[PDB]
RNA sequence: CCUCCCGCUCGGGAGGAGGCACUCUGGGGGGACUGCCGGCGAUAAGCCGGAGGAAGGGGCGGGCGACGGUAGGUCAGUAUGCCCCGAAACCCCCGGGCUACACGCGCGCUACAAUGGGCGGGACAAUGGGACCCGACCUCGAAAGGGGAAGGGAAUCCCCUAAACCCGCCCUCAGUUCGGAUCGCGGGCUGCAACUCGCCCGCGUGAAGCUGGAAUCCCUAGUACCCGCGUGUCAUCAUCGCGCGGCGAAUA
């Protein structure tokens, strides 16, 4: 068989994936890919299994641990990685273009993820003055 | 129940213990912990009062302390905080603080 | 061939429910719902399904954790109180539900309190689930 | 259903709608929300459905769950007033019970001359601090207890 | 022998890796088999605080950075092995934690 | 549940939300055909970051375009499941993520009715809410006029979408039309051009309005 | 006349009226508890000899 | 390899051996520089557009604020010229006051419901803080909390549960099952002590408010908008200040 580690990260969801051959396996933090309850984010995680096609989906087993904070980002950080596990796995430029030319948040993160509050003159959020009526 | 508790007389004899199932969570707390040592010279002026030694009419700073069946009776004098305004305790103030009846600011309309 | 892992928690639920209404040594007592419920309920509901629900979590939380005290299954249900305008914060719920619940579970043999000091399922708990997960993961493929 | 009123009589003469049975004893002061599903459970009732299918046999195993509540079942801190002006254990609140009783204490505390019930007199909250400006423009709390 | 931990930490960066390499260039020859020097967190201290002592107008706040930084180092050599390791110099300022287990 | 579930096996396929091929519609004019994204696939929620670029936001989909001029209205205030809200307003005093359901429901109760694919319904509802003429008040030269203004492919777009949803929240307003049924009821009446839409009672009025100005 | 002794004699076991630092003396301005009493103002003059960096 | 469960015997999951792969931790190194390609520009500077690429043309976010001025702000943090007090404008103490209100405004929180409420179930973080201090877990108590007690001066233990989410069920748009003011009571918790003047829990009570005139403020992207989370100071008053991650745009 073999074992291809990859990884996957968006908004500081990373997500570990493992390819190894086998039947079927669609593995996540351990339950299968049916205990999610959102059916959406679920989609989202499908997109790059049907560009490739089921064939391979069927073939491989793919185990991925996402540690992330979002239900949507756990999902985003499964999005990247499958499609970068796929990609190593069959090795033509026909799956990784493919992918590149339908969105590139599938092989591309982001280059910024989060900003610190600033101090600001004594009120909520990073971005926001106290409001004035002194006029 | 006109008298509030069983009788006057009969939570005089039930002192220590008996009378907190009766009291609220607040007056409980302050018998049971204990109060002060200028709560302790506050037991003998209502004492030389009942009976005795010449009797002070009874003054007092204590806000904190929550009437008993056995002070109904005396004209307890509460510093407001300038001057000392007396209350005549009843049965009826069995289980109310006792800076409750004494003022905390003077009583005039506002404007 | 299935864990509690393999099966959705909405379908799961009520088919361990059934199982302690069924089996049938886990039962309602009167004082739980009555009055002695979790923090503030709009209206407190006069269910089996109730009692039947916070303990077939119950079973399906110490499978997770190891030693999982009373003090985490009162925190971990989601679930708030007012102050007033104040706005509201993050409390925990009625601890007689979960104290009665485990020992109930503890008189079954489903759960055991173990020599470490904590709580762990037995055999009878572990395979009470994975027969219920055979039946409900066999359901799931059937039906479109 | 058990025979369709839009208009029983419950706790007297006082009225039972067609909200729902929870939500029309609310209203009848002394029973709440979380009151109303307690004598549901003793009577032996559906809590959810509307109010008015009852025949006159379920308006009788209420009245008596309502005159003394602590004899049925009833916890001493779920229900009304628990230990009355120091010697009553346990009693009811309704409408009449409710009404007297607050007045009373009320009452009680004018002739005391406390910092309770001349602050209930004047127009102010006691504990919940600022008079300052609050019930602004003009406006009221409307203290205790009723402008609808 | 006695299996030591040298479990060293140092408020600056340039004084606490000096003598981890130290450590373990001196040790390696001799009668001690030693474990790498590993690390593990900074628990960066905030401080955040207001400047201004009006607290007036806009008031702009400094934010406060301690970075306390832990080496450690388990080690297989004797109690007298132990303090001929233990003769360097050391920046002010580096605290070197010894437990001892057989 | 199941039927949920038959929702994940058909946009696998390619559907949007679970069962809308988005193949069923065509953008027949070639000016709104690149500026919508009725074309590529499946989720809007994406977070593909918009106006990066000088048309960065022409690539959003149809309807994460919907969800966040449908998420709006929003200040301060908290929403948890506790007793909680409102804080997430009558349009999303708070986030994409719950206003992607009423989309999706608006999406269910325009399909319910019509019987048709909905992005045929509301792609044919954000060609008809925009208005094809703007007054402007410009002044040039220091002259004040109030000018004919035509208007270009991506800010009709925007108006026609905006309308739409500026439409809704005064009919939900304390009453039974749900954004889900608002918004759906809404999305139809401007796919038809219907005297019933705040949406395209705009869209005319600014052009004619438009025209006695020019 | 005679009298016994007084340097204060009442409660004050906690608050802010319990405190005092170890440069400016004061109750009731700020007292950086970590091992570190002293008000805000100090804080700020003698920090670059504790190590404590400006940098965000 | 080994213990436990399940099984359609194909196969799914946990533990410990075992293994440092991966995530990560913190120390160091490379990578982006208009380098290249086209167009505009004096073939210069520079601006625009393009390709390759994880990232681009101040990449992006902070710290970093000259000579000075408003006699801005603070001698009520400290330092300090001058003046003034001297059983006092000192000193000690208890109690009261700062939390008084017919009203006016500023800054904010909570809010006017079906994008909703109950109930249940399931999937998810991060900064941080933790010795008279965080408190596993077990027990009693409806709960607030109390009794017992492991670990922890810390990547190794604890606060800890994220919240928004979604799925099913009950409920079916009224000043209401909204909303929570006000008042009665029962009860905990800290301190000598919470009436004046604390917070929480339970039952009863259940006010205004059903989208707001003139006028006016804030901000341009992982930002706003939105959701919870921690910390400071710290017993206790937080609808505050500082700071973290989750969802994730309009227009320019």
């Amino acid at each position: 068989m073999r074992i291809i580690q990859t990884t996957g990260k968006r908004k500081t969801a990373i997500a570990r994936a493992v390819i190894r051959e086998g039947k079927g396996r669609v593995r996540i933090n351990g339950k299968p890919v049916e205990i999610i309850e959102p059916e959406i984010a679920r989609f989202t995680i499908l997109e790059p299994l049907i560009l490739a096609g089921e064939e391979i989906w069927n073939s491989v087993d793919i185990d991925v641990k996402v540690e992330g904070g979002g239900f949507m980002g756990q999902a985003e950080a499964a999005r990247m990685a499958i499609a970068r596990a796929l990609v190593e796995w069959t090795g033509d430029m026909s799956l990784k273009e493919k992918f590149m030319k339908y969105d590139r948040t599938m092989l591309v993160g982001d280059p910024r993820r989060t900003e610190p509050h600033k101090p600001n003159r004594s009120t909520k959020g990073p971005r926001a003055k106290r409001q004035k009526s002194y006029r | 129940f006109r008298y509030r508790g069983y009788t006057l007389e009969q939570l005089m004899n039930m002192s220590l213990e008996e009378l907190a199932r009766l009291f609220p969570a607040r007056q409980r707390r302050s018998l049971k912990r204990g109060l002060t040592p200028e709560q302790k010279k506050l037991l003998r002026k209502i004492r030389l009062a009942k009976k005795g030694k010449y009797k002070k009419p009874i003054r007092t700073h204590c806000r904190d302390m929550i009437i008993l069946p056995e002070m109904v009776g005396l004209t307890i004098y509460v510093h407001n905080g300038k001057e000392f305004v007396p209350v005549e305790i009843k049965p009826e103030m069995i289980g109310h603080y006792l800076g409750e009846f004494a003022p905390t600011r003077k009583k005039v309309e506002h404007g | 061939m299935a864990t509690v892992y393999d099966v959705p928690g909405d379908l799961l639920v009520e088919r361990v429910a059934q199982r302690l209404k069924e089996i049938p040594e886990i039962k309602p007592p009167e004082w739980a719902p009555f009055v002695k419920t979790g923090r503030h309920k709009e209206r407190l509901p006069e269910q089996e399904d109730w009692w039947y629900y916070r303990v077939a979590s119950i079973l399906r939380r110490v499978y997770l954790d190891g030693p999982v005290g009373i003090e985490r299954l009162r925190t971990y249900y989601g679930g708030r109180k007012n102050r007033g305008h104040a706005p509201e914060k993050f409390y925990k719920a009625g601890g007689s539900i979960i104290r009665k619940a485990l020992q109930q579970l503890e008189a079954a043999g489903f759960v055991e309190k173990v020599p470490g000091k904590g709580r762990v399922i037995t055999p009878k708990g572990r395979s009470f689930l994975d027969k219920i997960a055979t039946e409900l993961k066999k359901e799931l493929e059937e039906i479109i | 259903m058990a025979n369709f009123r839009h208009i029983v009589r419950v706790a007297g003469v006082d009225l039972d709608g067609n909200k729902q049975l929870r939500w029309a004893l609310t209203a009848i002061k002394g029973i709440g929300i979380n009151f109303a599903t307690m004598v549901c459970r003793v009577a032996g009732l559906d809590p959810f459905m509307k109010a008015g299918y009852l025949t006159d046999e379920q308006v009788k195993k209420i009245e008596e769950i309502l005159a003394d509540p602590v004899a049925h079942g009833i916890p001493r801190w779920a229900v009304n007033r628990p230990k009355d002006y120091e010697t009553g254990r346990d009693l009811h609140l309704i409408t009449a019970k409710l009404d007297m009783a607050i007045r009373e204490d009320i009452m009680r505390l004018r002739r005391i001359r406390a910092y309770r019930g001349i602050r209930h007199e004047l127009g102010l909250p006691v504990r919940g601090q600022r008079t300052r400006s609050n019930f602004r423009r003009g406006q009221t709390v409307g203290v205790s207890r009723k402008k609808k | 022998m006695q299996k030591a931990r040298i479990k060293i930490a140092s408020t600056n960066v340039r004084s606490l890796d000096e003598v981890a390499n130290q450590i373990k260039q001196i040790a390696e020859r001799t009668g001690v088999r030693m474990s790498g020097p590993i690390p593990l967190p900074t628990k960066r201290i905030r401080i955040t605080t207001r400047k201004s002592p009006d607290g007036e107008g806009s008031a702009t706040f400094d934010r406060w950075e301690l970075r306390v930084h832990k080496r450690l180092i388990d080690i297989e050599a004797d109690e007298r092995a132990m303090r001929q390791i233990m003769r360097i110099r050391v920046p002010e300022d580096v605290t070197i934690e010894i437990e001892l287990i057989s | 549940a199941k039927p949920l579930n038959e929702r994940f096996f058909i946009p696998h396929e390619i559907k949007v939300m679970g069962r809308w091929s988005t193949e069923d519609v065509e953008v027949r004019d070639p000016s709104l055909k690149p500026y919508i994204n009725l074309e590529p696939r499946l989720l809007p929620h994406t977070h593909g970051r918009h106006a990066k670029k000088h048309f960065g936001k022409a690539n959003v989909h149809i309807v994460e375009r919907l969800i966040n001029k449908i998420m709006r209205s929003g200040g301060s205030h908290y929403k948890v499941a506790g007793h909680f809200m409102r804080r997430e307003h009558r349009s999303l005093n708070s986030k994409k993520v719950k206003a992607y359901e009423v989309v999706k429901e608006a999406f269910k109760i325009i399909e319910q009715r019509t019987g048709k694919n909905p992005i045929q319904v509301l792609v044919w509802a954000i060609e008809n809410a925009a208005p094809r003429e703007d007054t402007t008040s410009v002044m040039f030269g220091g002259i004040r006029y109030h000018v004919a203004v035509d208007i270009s492919p991506m800010r009709r777009l925007d108006v026609a979408l905006r309308n739409i949803a500026l439409g809704a929240s005064a009919k939900c307003y304390r009453n039974k039309m749900s954004f889900a049924e608002a918004l759906a009821e809404e999305i139809i009446l401007a796919a038809n051009k219907d005297p019933k839409s705040y949406a395209y009672s705009k869209k005319l009025e600014i052009e004619r309005i438009a025209e006695s100005s020019r | 006349m005679a009298k016994a002794d007084y340097n204060k004699r009442k409660p004050r076991k906690f608050g802010k009226g319990a405190r005092r630092c170890i440069r400016c003396g004061q109750y009731g301005p700020i007292i950086r508890i970590q091992g570190l009493m002293l008000c805000r103002h100090c804080f700020r003059e003698v920090a670059p000899k504790l190590g404590f960096r400006k940098y965000e």
